[PDB]
């Protein structure tokens, strides 16, 4: 007759075993992104202009100083590494990666993106369906800025390159009962996104990874979902009488 | 010109499924409306709709399906629509039932919906070889005991009276029309193309004339339920099974010295304001008088 | 133990090509170890069955057992999950394809009588299980009219056979 | 057989009964507005209509002072009911008191509650069941046979 | 279609409550109401007790002919005390309503001969039974339950 | 008595799935017009219940702190107004009942 039931699973943190770690947990990558960029607001107008934007990106990137700080760093820290050929790579890491969200590979998208990139692009998508496709570049990218820091805990180098793409991308969201949710296949979308690399320098394999993704706050707004959506209003206690705001 | 009913109903199906996908073809992108909810028991909702394709009944849905049920008009603004017509702005939004304290806006929909209801029974309840001319739906408020629909016949068929039987008969196939479950459909059509579905029916067109003379925009109202296109002003109820009791009380004559038409008069009374049986009798036997209010 | 009815939300179908038409949702949801009991939790879930989940609330607000409350959490829940995680507009518009109940684990005890004797007393512990569908709920099937008992006798009469007979 | 018995079996005995009927009653005297049980307050609406009948009586009538003695266990509702709630009714005969039912008890009994109360009191209003509106359909079609009957007069 | 239940005093306001509101043959027997009981005496000097039945609303209702009935005699319909419209049946109201009366309360029907036929929708009085006469009386007696 | 043979789950599934053992619907449940809640028809709301309960139970506590004695009450009537309100001349004469929350819309003046 004396017997009672087990397992009751709860998660109880506390600082006594997170300080009495004997190993501490090394990050890879950093949290946080150390400075955004701010981009001129005529984004939209200046890029379909040949002249005039290479050029002025260019000198964007000849006239700073930290960034050819930044710069003059990381190829100290690791001899032949060019600025001219990394705008190749880093569309070829963004084509691969979309490709591999595509194909629901993760062990590929571990090796590509980042450990602060990975749940954004798996979290709300792995329980659907994406068919993604790569068109067409309207204009070739461009690195746009380059930043490091200097951790002096373990002597850390992370050096982040920001890079604008003028991308045309096909998108469609499956729902995971297979009909249509988001966007349509056919529909060439013309987008823009400043995403940041980083890539570890005291690490000798270190990969170059794909740190954030950075929208202009002057963007369009995204398509239209299909589904129609209803947000409630507050829901009410008795003894509270509703407020309208104005 | 040689027009079998078939044939003439397969006509106006086909003009008015045009026009509807003229009207969806013009809407070529799905916009996101911003809806709030206005009414006194759930304040505060925010509603995000698709623009000329989603209904305050798919707003409804949102909510529950008490709403659904209960649900007869909605204000957008201060504007009554139908149930089933396209929101189109950002807007707010109201609804009303047979309940509320100022149910005006409803009784009346229903009383022009039973209107339409009895000239779809008169419209195809006669002979092929007679003729079937609908003239309107005079609007006579609620406190008359009938809703009243006004009928030109063929000039061969003016002698006889139509009896208790053919009376019945009418209740019979109004309640058939009943039972099978039809949506309401609302479109707004321009005044030629008017013209164009009410074709060879003179009082129609000249209807249709009266009422585009007060709009500006020449515009008109025309509503469909099963395969009848018929025009009212204003908003119409749901659904075809709102109606619990009905009939078809008693026929009038009416003489101008162009014209004879027959007045058909009828009761109708909801599923939920149906009434005890000794009620509906005393409403029925008021309903059989002459109700005259044109202006 | 099982659970399956957890992992059967997991389920993640093909794409529907263009013209096929459309799947409804089929959403799976389970409440483990209720204190109620497993036939009087089975009353419950037979009451609910075929019913649009607004109506199936109604009839559980006002429904005086205990197991009334558990399973209107389990469906407002359920309505949360589908109108969140699954692409479900008009929450109103799912009904109660499948609802059952099971038994949990019981426990044992000691319940006396008299005399020196005793019984054994089991502490009933039961699942409940729903199945929600995106859609209107089907319409329920009508007794059979006398043309349709007329029709299947005839139909009867007319596939007999001589028996045992070359 | 129960032919012709309009007292319920209520407590441990008619004692019983009429002991915590007195209760009930004296809290509806002192907070004019208790709920209870149906049948209990079923019961009370009887004692709490012949209640104001003593009352006005007047304060000087030895038997409605000795039945309020009785009835009001707390000795300060007596003044209370003499000079609060037998002036307040005057005019009605028997409109004394409301009856509601109450919905369920939240506890596990699930008992059917009423509430009852008192007319005039200092209290919000309970949520009354309202009748249609004279603009509603059926009696908008009933305003008529009604504004007809009045035509035929 | 969960059609909610419905009632004739749900959907009325309190303006149109009150307007609402507002050799070998045999006899035709009666409905009537027992009202209580009396003493009475007789000129010989016992004592013997009277039930009293009072006949409020007696009509005859309809006429079952002798070979759709029984065979042998004829049957009449006849209604008891009046009772409300709104708490009836459909067919029964509907079935009063061409008949012409208001709803009765309790429903016999009677034996009697085809010479004694009466004309449907006629009331009956007490003075249909003479001092001096032997009667039967039926009636649902005193439940006692189980 | 002791039972003969064991009863089978047929004659148990007849038995505990009959019509008169099952649980009826209830065509009673109606929407309340104020608050769009759920109630019977014969039944108070729930909801507007709860609210007039509180008010209820705050007007007595309020009244309640006012008098320091379970034995002292009321030789006059009583009246309640809430903030912003001022005690009429029909109203004099009566005790008075102060609150600081505003007048609700469901409770009249009167
Ligand atoms: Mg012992
Ligand atoms: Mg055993
Ligand atoms: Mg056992
Ligand atoms: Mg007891
Ligand atoms: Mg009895
Ligand atoms: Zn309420």
């Amino acid at each position: 007759s004396e017997k009672e039931f087990v397992e009751h699973a709860r998660k109880a943190g506390l600082v006594i075993p997170h300080e009495r770690l004997e190993r501490p947990i090394h990050l890879a990558c950093t949290a946080g992104i150390f400075d955004a960029y701010v981009p001129p607001e005529g984004d939209a107008r200046i890029s379909s202009l040949s002249k005039e934007g290479l050029a002025q990106r260019a000198e964007r990137l000849k006239k700073n100083v930290a960034s050819q700080l930044s710069i003059r760093k990381i190829r100290e820290s690791d001899p032949n590494f060019k600025i001219k050929d990394f705008p190749e790579k880093a569309k070829d890491i963004f084509i691969e990666a979309h490709l591999c969200l595509n194909n629901s590979d993760h062990d590929r998208l571990h090796t590509l993106v980042t450990e602060n990139c990975f749940p954004d692009m798996v979290w709300d998508i792995r329980y659907k369906t994406v068919r993604w496709s790569f068109v067409e570049s309207l204009e070739p990218p461009q690195v746009v800025q380059v930043r490091c820091s200097s951790l002096m805990n373990q002597g850390n180098i992370y050096g982040q390159v920001t890079v604008r793409m003028h991308t045309r991308q096909t998108l469609a969201i499956y729902d995971r009962f297979g009909r249509l949710m988001y966007g349509q296949e056919d529909v060439p979308r013309d987008v823009l996104e400043y995403v940041v690399f980083e890539k570890h320098l005291v690490d000798p394999y270190g990969s170059w990874r794909m740190h954030g993704k950075i929208i202009p706050p002057w963007a369009p707004p995204k398509q239209p979902i299909l589904k129609t959506v209803m947000i409630p209003g507050p829901q009410l206690k008795p003894w509270e009488e509703f407020e309208e705001p104005q | 010109s040689q027009l079998s009913p078939t044939e003439l109903i397969e006509m106006q199906n086909d003009l008015f499924n045009k026009e509807k996908n003229r009207q969806l073809s013009l809407t070529p992108r799905t916009e996101k409306i911003e809806v709030k909810h206005v009414g006194k028991t759930d304040p505060g909702t925010v509603f995000v709709m698709n623009k000329n394709i989603s209904t305050p009944y798919s707003c409804a849905m949102h909510l529950s399906e008490w709403y659904c049920r209960k649900s007869i008009l909605a204000l957008v603004d201060g504007q009554p629509w139908d149930m089933y017509k396209p929101l189109t702005k950002s807007c707010e939004i109201k609804f009303l039932t047979f309940k509320d304290d100022d149910p005006g806006e409803v009784n009346k929909a229903y009383w022009r919906s039973c209107a339409m209801m009895m000239g779809c029974v008169i419209e195809r309840a006669f002979k092929d070889e007679y003729v079937v001319s609908l003239v309107r739906a005079p609007e006579v408020p609620v406190i008359a005991g009938a809703f009243c629909y006004d009928v030109v016949l063929d000039k061969r068929l003016d002698e006889w009276m139509p009896t208790k039987e053919n009376l019945h008969s009418f209740t019979k196939d109004a309640r058939a029309l009943i039972y099978k479950d039809l949506p309401f459909e609302t479109l707004e059509v321009e005044a030629k193309v008017a013209l164009e579905i009410f074709q060879h029916n003179k009082y129609k067109l000249d209807f249709i004339e009266e009422k585009a003379s007060q709009n500006p925009e020449r515009i008109v109202k025309l509503h469909r339920f099963g395969d009848f296109i018929d025009v009212s002003e204003g908003p119409l109820i749901p659904r075809t099974s709102i109606c619990f009791q009905y009939e078809v009380s008693a026929v009038h004559n009416l003489q101008t010295q162009s014209s004879l038409v027959r007045r058909f008069q009828g009761l109708s009374l909801p599923v939920h304001l149906r009434a005890h049986f000794t009620i509906w009798n005393k409403l029925l036997e008021r309903s059989r008088k002459m109700v005259t209010e044109d202006k | 133990i099982s659970r399956k009815w957890e992992k059967k939300n997991k389920i993640v179908y093909p794409p529907q090509l263009p013209g096929e038409p459309r799947r409804p949702a089929e959403i799976y949801h389970c409440r483990r170890q209720i204190k109620y009991s497993k036939d009087k939790m089975w009353y419950l879930a037979k009451l609910i069955r075929g019913m649009s989940i607004d109506q199936a609330l109604a009839q559980l607000e006002f429904s005086d057992k205990k197991g009334a409350q558990i399973i209107k959490e389990v469906l407002l829940e359920a309505q949360d999950m589908a109108v969140r995680d699954h692409n479900v507009e008009f929450r109103s518009n799912l009904y109660v394809a499948e609802s059952t109940s099971g038994r949990g684990q019981y426990l044992k005890r000691i319940r006396y009588h008299g005399r020196g004797r005793f019984g054994i007393m089991e502490k009933v512990f039961c699942h409940y299980f729903v199945k929600l569908v995106e859609g209107p709920p089907p319409p329920r099937e009508a007794p059979k009219t006398a043309v349709a008992h007329a029709r299947e006798y005839i139909q009867e009469l007319r596939n007999r056979t001589i028996t045992h007979a070359l | 057989i129960s032919h012709g018995r309009v007292f319920r079996r209520l407590g441990l005995g008619p004692e019983s009964r009429i002991h915590l009927l007195q209760n009930l009653l004296t809290g509806l005297v002192r907070h004019e507005r208790i709920e209870a049980s149906w049948a209990r307050v079923d019961e009370l609406r009887g004692y709490a209509e012949k209640l104001i009948d003593y009352g006005k009586l007047g304060d000087t009538n030895e038997r409605a002072m000795r039945m309020a003695d009785f009835w009001l266990t707390e000795k300060d509702l007596i003044p209370k009911l003499f000079q609060v709630l037998a002036p307040r009714f005057q005019g009605q005969n028997g409109g004394y008191t409301r009856m509601l039912q109450i919905p369920n008890r939240n506890e596990q009994d699930r008992a059917k509650m009423a509430v009852i109360e008192y007319k005039g009191n200092c209290l919000p209003p309970l949520p009354l069941p309202r009748r249609d509106s004279n603009l509603t359909l059926l009696n908008q079609l009933l305003q008529g046979l009604r504004q007809d009957q009045e035509a035929s007069s | 279609h969960g059609k909610s239940v419905t009632w004739w005093d749900e959907h009325l306001s309190e303006e149109n409550v009150p307007f609402v509101k507002q050799p070998g043959s045999s006899r035709v027997g009666l409905i009537a109401l027992k009202l209580g009981m009396m003493p009475l005496w007789t000129k010989d000097g016992q004592k013997h007790v009277v039930t009293l039945l009072q006949v409020q609303d007696c009509h005859v209702l309809k006429y079952t002919p002798k070979e759709n009935h029984n065979g042998r005699m004829a049957a009449l319909t006849v209604g008891g005390k009046t009772v409300s419209h709104f708490h009836k049946s459909a067919s029964i109201l509907e079935f009063y309503q061409e008949l012409g009366l208001p709803p009765k309360q309790k429903v016999k029907i009677f034996n009697v001969t085809e010479n004694a036929v009466i004309k449907p929708g006629t009331p009956l009085y007490a003075a249909h039974f003479r001092p001096g006469q032997y009667v039967d009386v039926t009636a649902k007696t005193i439940g006692k339950g189980f | 008595a002791a039972p003969k043979n064991r009863r089978s789950i047929e004659v148990n599934r007849c038995r505990r799935r009959n019509p008169q053992k099952l649980i009826k619907v209830k065509n009673n449940i109606d929407v309340c017009p104020e608050c769009g809640h759920l109630k019977q028809k014969h039944i108070l709301c729930g909801y507007c219940y709860e609210k007039v309960r509180k008010e209820t139970a705050e007007i007595r506590r309020q009244m309640g702190k006012q008098e320091g004695g379970p034995f002292r009450a009321p030789t006059t009537e009583t009246v309640v107004l809430y903030s912003g309100e001022t005690p009429s001349e029909q109203d004099q004469g009566k005790r008075i009942i102060e609150r600081e929350r505003k007048r609700p819309s469901w409770f009249t003046q009167n």
